[PDB]
RNA sequence: GUGGGAGAGGGUGGUGGAAUUCCCGGAGUAGCGGUGAAAUGCGCAGAUACCGGGAGGAACGCCGAUGGCGAAGGCAGCCACCUGGUCCACCCGUGACGCUGAGGCGCGAAAGCGUGGGGAGCAAACCGGAUUAGAUACCCGGGUAGUCCACGCCCUAAACGAUGCGCGCUAGGUCUCUGGGUCUCCUGGGGGCCGAAGCUAACGCGUUAAGCGCGCCGCCUGGGGAGUACGGCCGCAAGGC
C-alpha cells in the first residue's frame, strides 16, 4: 500500500490512458477511454480523458494513494483535460512533467504521416 | 433571420390572472384563430384544477411549466462523416416555447374526452411530475448528458 | 410512374417503351427516381429530348438535341448520368 | 534577454567549458536559435560543433523532460 | 608564387544519443488499435498503458536559414585521416601559354539487375477490412521484393533556372553568406528580392539578362502516326542511344 506514487499520461489523437504506478513506476491500477463505456473515436474525446483520469485516481485512492507526480506523454485532445481531473481528484499532483518521446530522425513513419 | 435579430413579440397579459404565461398558452391551445374557445377550455380546467385538489390554478399552471422546460437540449451537427447529436442549454425563450408546446400536446393525446379536462389533468400532473410532458423534458435531457463529451463542438 | 410526353409528333408504343428501356440506365445507382418525365420533340435541326427527375438527394434536369431522335435520346441520358452520379457521391469529401 | 550579453568574453569552440554552453541549451536540452543566444552566423556555428562534441564526452545533454 | 578564409564538396576507418520493433524480468487488468464513422486485426493462452535489462537495423531532432558546398547528379549526428574545387589579400614569377569543342573518356537521382551480406522501420506485388451502385483504388489491419552495405552493371528523368560555355559593355535600391580595408561605410566572390535603360507575343527578363555585342558548340522547321518500325551499336535482362 502506497501514498506516493506516480501517473502516466497517455494521449494519443484515438484515446487517453491513465496508468498511475508505485514510486519505482509499477503499476497499481490503470484506466482508459475504453474502461468507461466509451468505444469508437468517443475515446479520444477531452471527457473520456476526464472520465478515465477520475475513474484511475479514484482506483488509486484505494490503495491509499495521496501524492502522485505526473508525467505525461503524446498530444491528445485530452492531454489537458487528464491533468485537470487528477488536480480536482483529491490527488496532490506533486509535479508535472512532459515525457513524449521523439526520435532524433529515426525509423520512417507510415505513410500516413508524411 | 439572416439580416439582424428577430423581434420577440411581448403579448397582451389576459383578463382573468392577469399574465403574460397563460395567454401564450392559450394562444397554444387556440386552433384556426377560435380565441373565445382557447380561453373557456383553459378556465374550464382552472374550474377542473381548483374542483379537483382544491389550489391555486395559477399556481398549478405555473408550477407545471417549471416542471416541463428543459435545461438541455440536443442539436444535431455535421461533422466530417457523421450527424452529432450536440448538448447544448435551452435559451429561457426556448423552454418557455418547449415548455408550452409539449404541455398541450400530451395533453391533447390523453384519453379523456373533454379538451378541458385533459389539460386540467395534464397540468395537475406535470405540478407532481407525472406525464406525457414531462418525460419528453427528462426524456431530452437525457439524450443530452449521454452526448456530453459532444460538448465541445459547441456554438 | 414513368410519363413520357410527345410534343407536336406522332409517337409510337414501341419507341415509348424505348424511352422506358434507356432510363433504366438510371436504375443501375440504386436510388429512388420520383415521377421522371420525359418530353421528345421535334426541331428544324433536329429532335430534342429533356427530362426532369427528382430524386431524394435532389434533381435531375436535363436537354438533349441532335439529329437521329435515339442519339438525341442517349445524349439526354448521357447528360442525366452525370447529374445522377454527382448527386450520389458530392459529398463525400468528408475528409 | 539576449545570450552573448548575458556572458562575458568566452572560447565558443572550448568544449569542455559546461558552465558557458549550459546557458545555451534550452531547457528541454535543444541547442537555442541565433534569435536567442544572439550569435551571428559563422559564431553559431562553431557553437553547434562544440555543443555536439561535449554532449558525446558525456558533459551536456541530448534532450530533457519538460517540467511545468 | 607567398600568405590567409568559409563550406552538408568527395573517399576510408571509427563512434554517440533519441526513437521504433523484438526478446527476457517485474507490476497490473479489460480492453488496445484504428477511422470521417467503422471493421478486419491484437487481447484473460494476460494485450494496451508503466519500470528495469538485452538484441538489432536504419535515419540523424535542436542548431537549420530565403543558409552553405559541388559541373551536374547530389551532399546534413560527432571524431580522425586521405583528397577536389573555390574566394580574398600581396602585385612577387611566366609572357597570349587563350576560348570553345564534332567524336572520345569519365561522372550521372530513383527504380531495376548480378554475386554475396544485412533486414528494425517502411513498403510495390499479394491477403484481408472498409468506402462505394461497383471500388482490381483513395482510407484501415497485415505483407514480400526493395529500401541498407561491398563489388560489378544499368545510363534514365519535370536530369528544370524547362534559360549551353567564355569574354566585354549598359542606373540604382534593398538583405544575405563569405573574405580584405584607413569599419557610417569602402570593396572582392556568392545567394535572393525590386527595379534605369533596353528586350518581350504577352507573361515577364533586367550587371546571377531573356539587354547591347563577338566567338565556338548543341538543337528546332505543323499536329498525330512516334521516340514507334527497320537497320546498327550497347545491355545479363529490363531496356538505352
Ligand atoms: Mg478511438
Ligand atoms: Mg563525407
Ligand atoms: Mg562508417
Ligand atoms: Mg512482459
Ligand atoms: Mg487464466
Ligand atoms: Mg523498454
Ligand atoms: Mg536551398
Ligand atoms: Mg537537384
Ligand atoms: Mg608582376
Ligand atoms: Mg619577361
Ligand atoms: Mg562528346
Ligand atoms: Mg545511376
Ligand atoms: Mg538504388
Ligand atoms: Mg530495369
Ligand atoms: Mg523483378
Ligand atoms: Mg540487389
Ligand atoms: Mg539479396
Ligand atoms: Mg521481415
Ligand atoms: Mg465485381
Ligand atoms: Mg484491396
Ligand atoms: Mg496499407
Ligand atoms: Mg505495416
Ligand atoms: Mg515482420
Ligand atoms: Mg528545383
Ligand atoms: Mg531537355
Ligand atoms: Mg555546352
Ligand atoms: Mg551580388
Ligand atoms: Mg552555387
Ligand atoms: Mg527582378
Ligand atoms: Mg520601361
Ligand atoms: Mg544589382
Ligand atoms: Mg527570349
Ligand atoms: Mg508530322
Ligand atoms: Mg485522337
Ligand atoms: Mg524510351
Ligand atoms: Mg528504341
Ligand atoms: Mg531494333
Ligand atoms: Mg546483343
Ligand atoms: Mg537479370
Ligand atoms: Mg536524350
Amino acid at each position: 500500500q502506497v501514498a506516493s506514487g506516480r501517473a502516466y499520461i497517455h494521449a494519443s489523437y484515438n484515446n487517453t490512458i491513465v496508468t498511475i504506478t508505485d514510486p519505482d513506476g509499477n503499476p497499481i491500477t490503470w484506466s482508459s477511454g475504453g474502461v468507461i463505456g466509451y468505444k469508437g473515436s468517443r475515446k479520444g474525446t477531452p471527457y473520456a480523458a476526464q472520465l478515465a483520469a477520475l475513474d484511475a485516481a479514484k482506483k488509486a485512492m484505494a490503495y491509499g494513494m495521496q501524492s502522485v507526480d505526473v508525467i505525461v506523454r503524446g498530444t491528445g485532445a485530452g492531454r489537458e483535460q487528464a491533468i485537470r481531473a487528477l488536480q480536482a481528484s483529491g490527488l496532490q499532483v506533486k509535479s508535472i512533467v512532459d515525457d513524449t518521446p521523439v526520435p532524433h530522425n529515426g525509423c520512417r513513419p507510415k505513410k500516413k504521416f508524411r | 433571420a439572416r439580416r439582424r435579430r428577430a423581434e420577440v413579440r411581448q403579448l397582451q397579459p389576459d383578463l382573468v390572472y392577469g399574465d403574460v404565461l397563460v395567454t401564450a398558452f392559450i394562444n397554444k391551445i387556440m386552433r384556426d384563430g377560435k380565441k373565445n374557445l382557447a380561453a373557456r377550455i383553459f378556465y374550464d380546467a382552472c374550474k377542473i384544477i381548483q374542483e379537483k385538489t382544491g389550489q391555486e390554478p395559477l399556481k398549478v399552471f405555473k408550477q407545471a411549466v417549471e416542471n416541463v422546460k428543459p435545461r438541455m437540449e440536443v442539436r444535431s451537427r455535421r461533422v466530417g462523416g457523421a450527424n452529432y447529436q450536440v448538448p447544448m442549454e435551452v435559451s429561457p425563450r426556448r423552454q418557455q416555447s418547449l415548455a408550452l408546446r409539449w404541455l398541450v400536446q400530451a395533453a391533447n393525446q390523453r384519453p379523456e374526452r373533454r379538451a378541458a379536462v385533459r389539460i386540467a389533468h395534464e397540468l395537475m400532473d406535470a405540478a407532481e411530475g407525472k406525464g406525457g410532458a414531462v418525460k419528453k423534458k427528462e426524456d431530452v435531457e437525457r439524450m443530452a448528458e449521454a452526448n456530453r463529451a459532444y460538448a465541445h463542438y459547441r456554438w | 410512374t414513368m410519363n413520357i410526353t410527345s410534343k407536336q409528333m406522332e409517337i409510337t408504343p414501341a419507341i415509348r417503351q424505348h424511352v422506358a428501356d434507356r432510363l433504366a440506365k438510371l436504375e443501375k445507382w440504386q436510388t429512388h427516381l420520383i415521377n421522371p418525365h420525359i418530353i421528345l420533340s421535334k426541331e428544324p435541326q433536329g429532335f430534342v429530348a429533356d427530362a426532369t427527375i427528382n430524386t431524394p438527394n435532389g434533381v435531375l434536369v436535363a436537354s438533349g438535341k441532335h439529329e437521329d431522335m435515339y442519339t438525341a435520346i442517349n445524349e439526354l441520358i448521357n447528360k442525366l448520368e452525370r447529374q445522377l452520379n454527382k448527386l450520389q457521391h458530392k459529398g463525400e469529401a468528408r475528409r | 534577454a539576449k545570450v552573448k550579453a548575458t556572458l562575458g568574453e568566452f572560447d565558443l569552440r572550448d568544449y569542455r567549458n559546461v558552465e558557458v554552453l549550459k546557458r545555451f541549451l534550452s531547457e528541454t536540452g535543444k541547442i537555442l536559435p541565433r534569435r536567442r543566444t544572439g550569435l551571428s552566423a559563422k559564431e553559431q556555428r562553431i557553437l553547434a560543433k562544440t555543443i555536439k562534441r561535449a554532449r558525446i564526452l558525456g558533459l551536456l545533454p541530448f534532450t530533457e523532460k519538460l517540467v511545468r
